[PDB]
């Protein structure tokens, strides 16, 4: 189809919970390498995340029960890989390369990171833990750089990365020292979230805390 | 996995 | 493989909610021709269950926006193909399972139980193709109803679980297929009233199916009054 | 739908 008309079937899908579909459309979308928009940047997040979701909830259910259970969890594993592989390459291909905007270099820095991280999750090992840590690293940089602590991808960010030292390197401190900074600095400038991005930044700065409740408690 | 990290 | 494989993949599926996996195995295992056992059926259904209920939950969802788009050429458009789309998923599911059932499992249904359990299904179906068709699938899914109805009436008790839930499907087939609200709530008042009148005959075994379905039969009279 | 047929 068109990217227009791409980009309006993904948000159909969405509605509809076909995040495959979904994932399909913006995979699209973003293989004809015009920069994405913020629109179409959430809507590849979504169908991706929900789609390797999936994958994961059902990899962990599996994992858990586990030879019949290791087949299975081995054949949840290969979908789940290659998910995580097609968005590193999108990423790696498309995306970071045409990024440009810092923002945009943020998210889909933070989006490396993550995706690393669910290889990391059920793994080379080593490589893509330090995969995972120098995306998140590079992404967390720019963001204190060109954002401002109420920015919800400069929050979200540091609740990912905060988890990946939590439990990709089992690192409780590093977490609750990344999560507690992220969320005392923007509490400290709170007159400087915008009416379009206060819920997401509160939403965010209270999982922040939750985390660190949990892992302080 | 009662810690969360960013939801969809 | 062996059967006892096959449905080992089905639970692990299930616990997965992986039901496309789910319904595979089932699938696998019905077309290994034997009637299949009280655990095997009952994961056969909620396997499918699960995935054409994905489809039509999708199905109403894009139904509504293409409802809603009127006046919006373009959302419209799409909408409509979209629909499309899912529209044939979903009665490929459909019939997948009607071809389960008209070639294995009505067939080698050996009691009672089984044979309303199974014609149940094959009204639901066919009441699922009904709900993106209405067409002569109206009657197929009523005759199939029927026939199991029936039989339950001679062969079960007003508590069993399948009879109460067969009443309640066929009240739901009344009620949006046929838009017969009175032949819906007398159908479930019936049963209703019919299984409060025996509650004694409530076993440990069918006490929590039987009464949340009595209940869901109340709640739908409750809403169609 | 508010009203209900058999859950799977």
């Amino acid at each position: 189809m068109d990217k227009n008309e791409l980009v309006q079937k993904a948000k159909l899908a969405e509605q509809a919970e076909r995040y495959d579909d979904m994932a399909a459309c913006m995979k699209s979308v973003t293989e004809q390498g015009a920069e994405l928009s913020n629109e179409e940047r959430n809507l590849l997040s979504v169908a991706y995340k929900n789609v390797v979701g999936a994958r994961r909830s059902s990899w962990r259910v599996v994992s858990s029960i586990e030879q019949m259970a290791r087949e299975y969890r081995e054949k949840i594993e290969t979908e789940l890989r290659d998910i995580c592989n097609d968005v590193l390459s999108l990423l790696e291909k498309f995306l970071i390369p045409n990024a440009s905007q810092a923002e945009s270099k943020v998210f889909y820095l933070k989006m490396k990171g993550d995706y690393y991280r669910y290889l990391a999750e059920v793994a080379d090992k080593k490589g893509i833990v330090d995969q995972s840590q120098q995306a998140y690293q590079e992404a967390f940089e720019i963001s204190k750089k060109e954002m401002q602590p109420t920015h919800p991808i400069r929050l979200g960010l540091a609740l990912n990365f905060s988890v990946f030292y939590y439990e990709i390197l089992n690192s409780p401190e590093k977490a609750c020292s990344l999560a507690k900074t992220a969320f005392d600095e923007a509490i400290a400038e709170l007159d400087t979230l915008s009416e379009e991005s206060y819920k997401d930044s509160t939403l965010i700065m209270q999982l922040l805390r939750d985390n660190l409740t949990l892992w302080t408690s | 996995r009662l810690y969360h990290s960013l939801p969809a």
